[PDB]
């Protein structure tokens, strides 16, 4: 084994001192014995010459000395992948934090690995069914894509987090990977203990999503490495076992902000706005691994927040480039009676035209906009002139916005508990059906209560019939 | 009277739409600023730091 | 090119002799001194943040360890520090002092007592960067913090365990939010229960001395001092001391929630810790980022403030409650230190400037501030009067512009903008004047019923004072079943319609 | 056609669109994701230039497409940051109007004793919110004879492409036109100029 | 200058454009080891255009006028180089792209063209 020493510790940067020839490469993770930790990973950046190379600590490097052993373990930052991390709360180094035995794994991937090449990857753009009513009409989720879910607090981020994830491995039979780097102490307990009582994580039954943690409690070198230990067990089931696998990233703003921290404690000079040099490198280096092979997919949820409410900072922009759709969460509805909070304006996809999803789907997501956007910007003259003040097309129009409002609104499967109402699981092929027969007027006389809390074309007549008699 | 009632109505609402016009285009510039402003002070910090 | 370390002078030494002193691990030789930095040459045996000796009697803590050198920040003046002095190491870190004998006294940054009363009986030495706790050890934030004041007890509500941001700019409502909620706790700790006792933890920092004397001369006239800790840290010592006051004052907190009480450290100020670390690091020979701050600006008060955590039953079930102020500039809340404190806190008080001169005491913007806690770490009998009190009040914001035009006033408008008005005066309180979960249940109910539409906007002051003593003595029995049960059933809530409305004929 | 800047999935989803149209027999793809080094996507612009230069000093026409202009100005500041050097207006170095405008000036059309080819440049640049008076945006089109404003606002109304006429313009576009699309067409740029204005106060 | 010094004839120097000049040095002035300036300039900004804007002027023996043309950086005139090259000139013609938008050919500035012969 190559041992070292060393040399200078100033914070999380480290400086190790080798031999002749078994000096380590760079992105190269070095062990260190420490009291009551197990071992204390450091990542290899670059080599300053003299059989010297600096490194950066992912953990706390309080009590080191100069002269201190440093083994190396030849490859990177190794983590457990395969079935057997689904249910347990993993870190950055591949370690459990859930106090519930070590991963059996099988085999150890690194975190450190090229993406694929351009001759393995999607000829076409193939859609992602979702299963709700607002997700497969509106903005539709790419195969092998991004997708940004920006919302406040309370508006519904974790209540349609784990009703995608229930729909997709009962559809589909694809996992997810919950990796939230650059979280909060309490809300990684909370994410936990909700998951376990509605299905998603089972201790002695079977588990379908992966618990990654990454707090901002540690260094700047384990927050910017939480986003590539979440990312190298997704993309382990679509490469071995093929499955279209769902990587949940909470929030997109933290690895963008934890890879600056690292880069200007180096000795790199910053960009604009107090940003990395390698923005636009670090941010494509874990995007494009995510995408579309000949095996499998993995698609990507994460959560872009804005900084200060500006689209036009180097942190908005340069995640926007990658992101095919978009989830944008509003507060306008919520309280208004929509669940969840979809809004049908304002999320957009690249994934919504007529040479992806066909001529007929493409028709009925037009005519259902069209609808949606006539009817907000005419609510300022409604409630100044009433709504008799109107002529006959205005009046025919504004009475079936109100209805395909609450259409697209269906009960989740998670959410039995909020609402009372049962989970309604709505396909690709019964949410079109259902949105073309309401805007040809064969539904025009039912009420506008009989959509709400509904999916699909059989629950409206249904529910229709039983609310009079 | 009631025709200087309903022309105050559509002046005020071009006024409150005019209004929303050149608040969004000041948010666009006061953006770019703001963001302009942290280049420039962590430049002249950096210079001085490496001479 | 160049180097330190060995030049000119540590040049001339190793020429003669590979030997010298056998030492060269356990003490150092100080070579350039300046600006709270020493550039002790040697000490290879020291780990990395440990104290340190000088000759002179300072103490320092050596943070950048070099090959050659090494750097510690000196705790004290630099002009007792001179070329060629003897720097020996303790062998230890950073710690202080923690237990049940501190509650009384005002410590400093390093745990020595400086309010003259002798020594201190520390039950324990913990060390000042801890590991914050896993997110297997961690509870709901069930437990619910009495703060005192009306608007912050029915709005955001604050639990055992949470972190609540006191954001404001310059007099609007920042220290004061944080001494009235530790004020408040006299009723829970004076009695027998030890789990509803919440002992405090005022860490000043930044401050002025004559601010530290006024605060603990006040906190000692109401009996408060008993259980509550005094971290001093003003602005005249080092910058090593005001760093250290937020990691120091975490150690000695945390030993109550590890047995199994509760603790609650205030951390005052956030903006004034933010800079005493960006000028150690900036006399080190590190590179800077935004702002003039090191690469881990982000990290430094994230790590301190993930530590004060509500524990499970198997840990011991307590508590540490974290209230950071976040020292604005000009009410800009979107800025460097601003952003990331109320990023990483489960909520935030935001204080406006404008709304403390016009009669709202204290400032406390219901539309920005909120809590991420919610319903949950709250009592079930102060939960049925907030849950329509929060629809009036983000009702009554938005048609607040029609205020001026009385005269144009529909039905429903006239209704929102007299129930609005009256609800949010009769939260105002004075300074000082910290309200029960009892009293304030009464007060809330005859605001979001209808009961107190008929009286003026003028008479809202007296009345909270008559309705408060007539409901003592008279009728007694329904202030004090609120408080032991904590709940409100059927046969309370008709008892208490018909004392409101007979009260209300006078 | 250079994509400098895009991800890996856009850019094999482009090629297999234009070969269904018979349309990538006479095209050269010049792939440059952002998943690669900073010196791979700086000089993807220069690369590209030398392969279409070959057919123009010969005898026959060339169209170069650089998407985009914006993605291959941060690939060039991430490599002179890293170097020590002193960055000016957006955290861009001294040479950032040089690199642009050397790559650009190469494209041009030969007389009849060069061979008479020519190469046409396409540079897309990314504006931020529409700020045309931008570091990158102002050294794009003081070397370039015009522009193609692409407005967002239009863009969601259903105007496919939003082009505006009051901010594109072309230099030596009259000249090198159709008679017959000109001589039906007059006055169509001045009169849709005209059109926006009136109907926005109306 | 040899023509309005030696022979006496009244030269006309057109620059286009004369901001390049102050622009090409900026990209060289980091390898010489001169440390840089406001908004990444060099140092020596108004003593290079300063030896060179005194040569182009009228003599005893000859006039010069002087004709060049300046551009704004990214619409700014308080840049180093549209600032610095202001207090060189007689009479300056500021082009704002404000008023080439609505239809003024050209966007000639009426409140911020000056001139020392207006009187
Ligand atoms: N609710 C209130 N009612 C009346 N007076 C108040 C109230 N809150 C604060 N004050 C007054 O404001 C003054 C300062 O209060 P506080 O100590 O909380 O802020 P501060 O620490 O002085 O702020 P800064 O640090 O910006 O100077 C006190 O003297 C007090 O009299
Ligand atoms: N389908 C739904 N029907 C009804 N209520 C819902 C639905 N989805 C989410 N909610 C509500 O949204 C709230 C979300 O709370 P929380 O998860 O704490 O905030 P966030 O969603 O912002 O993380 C829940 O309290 C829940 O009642
Ligand atoms: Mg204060």
């Amino acid at each position: 084994p190559a041992s070292g020493k060393i040399r200078a510790v100033i914070g999380a940067v480290v400086d190790v001192q080798f031999e002749q020839g078994e000096l380590p490469a760079i992105l190269n993770a070095l062990t260190i014995d420490q009291g009551n930790n197990q071992k204390l990973v450091l990542e290899v950046a670059q080599h300053l010459g003299e059989n010297a190379v600096r490194a950066i600590a992912m953990d706390g490097t309080e009590g080191l000395v100069r002269g201190q052993t440093v083994v190396d373990t030849g490859a990177p930052i190794s983590v457990p992948v395969g079935r057997g991390t689904l249910g347990r709360i993993i870190n950055v180094v591949g370690e459990p934090i859930d106090e519930r035995g070590p991963i059996e794994c099988k085999q150890r991937n690194p975190i450190h690995a090229d993406p694929p090449s351009f001759v393995e990857q999607s000829t076409e753009a193939e859609v992602l069914e979702t299963g709700i009513k607002v997700v497969d009409l509106l903005a539709p989720y790419a195969r092998g894509g991004k997708i940004g879910l920006f919302g406040g607090a309370g508006v519904g981020k974790t209540v349609f987090i784990q009703e995608l994830i229930n729909n997709i491995a009962k559809a589909h039979g694809g996992f997810s990977v919950f990796t939230g780097v650059g979280e909060r102490t309490r809300e990684g307990n909370d994410l936990y203990r909700e998951m376990k009582e509605t299905g998603v994580i089972n201790l002695e039954g079977e588990s379908k999503v992966a618990l990654v943690f990454g707090q901002m409690n540690e260094p700047p070198g384990a927050r910017a490495r939480v986003a590539l230990t979440g990312l190298t067990i997704a993309e382990y089931f679509r490469d071995e076992e093929g499955q279209d696998v769902l990587l949940f990233v909470d929030n997109i703003f933290r690895f963008t902000q934890a890879g600056s921290e690292v880069s200007a404690l180096l000795g790199r000079i910053p960009s604009a706005v107090g940003y990395q040099p390698t923005l636009a490198t670090d941010m494509g280096l874990l995007q494009e691994r995510i995408t579309t092979t000949r095996k499998g997919s993995v698609t990507s949820v994460q959560a872009v927040y804005v900084p200060a409410d500006d689209l036009t900072d180097p942190a908005p922009a340069t995640t926007f480039a990658h992101l095919d759709a978009t989830t944008v969460l509003s507060r306008g509805i919520s309280e208004l009676g929509i669940y969840p909070a979809v809004d049908p304006l304002d999320s957009k996809s690249r994934l919504l035209d007529v040479s992806v999803v066909g001529q007929e789907h493409y028709d009925v997501a037009t005519g259902v906009q069209q609808t949606l956007q006539a009817y907000k910007s005419l609510q300022d003259i409604i409630a100044i002139l009433g709504m008799d003040e109107l002529s006959e097309q205005d009046k025919l129009t504004v009475e079936r916005a109100r209805k395909i409002q609450r259409f697209l609104s269906q009960p989740f499967a998670v959410a039995e508990v909020f609402t009372g109402i049962e989970g309604k699981l709505v396909r690709l092929k019964d949410t079109i059906a259902s949105f073309k027969a309401v805007l040809e007027g064969k539904y025009d006389h039912l009420p506008e209560n009989a959509f709400y809390m509904v999916g699909g074309i059989e629950d409206v007549v249904a529910k229709a019939e039983k609310i009079a008699a | 009277y009631a025709s200087e009632i309903s022309a105050r109505r559509n002046a005020m609402d071009n006024a409150s739409k005019n209004a929303g016009e050149m608040i969004n285009k000041y948010s666009i510039l006061y953006n770019r600023t703001r963001q302009a402003v942290i280049t420039n002070e962590l430049v002249d910090i950096i210079t001085g730091a490496s001479s | 090119k160049a180097a330190p370390t060995e030049v000119s002078s540590i040049l001339e030494s190793k020429i003669r002799g590979v030997s010298d002193e056998a030492n060269l691990d356990e003490t150092g030789r100080v070579l350039s001194v300046g600006d709270g930095i020493a550039r002790v040459f040697g000490l290879n045996n020291c780990q990395a943040e440990e104290l340190v000796e000088f000759a002179s009697g300072v103490k320092g803590m050596a943070l950048n360890l070099e090959p050659g050198q090494v750097g510690i920040v000196l705790f004290g003046s630099d002009r007792e520090v001179k070329e060629g002095e003897i720097v020996k190491r303790t062998g230890k870190i950073v710690d202080v002092p923690i237990g049940p004998g501190m509650l009384g006294r005002v410590v400093d940054a390093l745990g020595n007592p400086i309010d003259g009363k002798g020594p201190i009986e520390a039950t324990g030495y913990a060390i000042a960067q801890l590991k914050a706790p896993g997110i297997l050890p961690r509870r709901s934030v069930f437990e619910p913090m009495q703060t005192g004041l009306k608007a912050v007890d029915a709005l955001v509500p604050i639990g055992r365990g949470q972190r609540e941001l006191i954001i404001g700019d310059r007099q609007t409502g920042k220290t004061a939010v944080a001494l009235d909620t530790i004020l408040n706790q006299k009723r829970w700790n004076d009695g027998n229960d030890e789990s509803k006792k919440l002992y405090c933890v005022y860490v000043a920092v930044g401050q002025k001395r004559s601010t530290v004397a006024q605060l603990v001369q006040t906190l000692e006239q109401n009996d408060a001092m008993k259980y509550s800790i005094v971290v001093a840290a003003t602005a005249s010592e080092a910058a090593p001391l005001q760093y250290l006051a937020p990691f120091t004052a975490c150690a000695i907190a945390e030993w109550f929630r590890d047995n199994g009480k509760h603790a609650l450290i205030v951390y005052d100020d956030l903006s004034k810790q933010a800079v005493a670390y960006r000028q150690l690091s900036l006399l080190l020979r590190r590179p800077p980022g935004r702002e003039a701050y090191p690469g881990d600006v982000f990290y430094l008060h994230s790590r301190l403030l993930e530590r004060a955590a509500k524990m499970s039953d198997a840990n011991g079930g307590g508590s540490l409650t974290a209230l950071p102020v976040i020292e604005t500039q000009g009410g800009d809340v979107s800025a460097y230190i601003p952003t990331n404190v109320i990023s990483i806190t489960d909520g935030q008080i935001f204080l406006e400037a404008e709304l403390f001169y016009k009669g709202i005491r204290p400032a406390i913007n219901v539309g920005l501030s909120v809590s991420r806690v919610g319903s949950a770490a709250q009592v079930k009998a102060m939960k049925q009067v907030a849950g329509s009190l929060k629809l009036f009040l983000a009702q009554y914001r938005e048609v607040a512009a029609f205020a001026q035009f009385g005269s144009d006033l529909d039905a429903s408008t006239k209704q929102t903008l007299s129930r609005g008005e009256r609800l949010t005066q009769l939260l105002k309180q004075k300074q000082y004047s910290p309200q029960a979960s009892e009293e304030q249940v009464p007060v809330i109910y005859a605001g979001v019923n209808g009961f107190l539409d008929n009286i003026p906007i003028e008479r809202i002051p007296e009345f909270e004072e008559q309705f408060i003593a007539y409901l003592k003595a008279n009728e007694g029995d329904i202030l004090e079943a609120i408080r032991t049960k904590g709940e409100l059933s059927s046969e309370l809530l008709d008892k208490l319609k018909s004392a409101t409305e007979t009260f209300v004929a006078t």
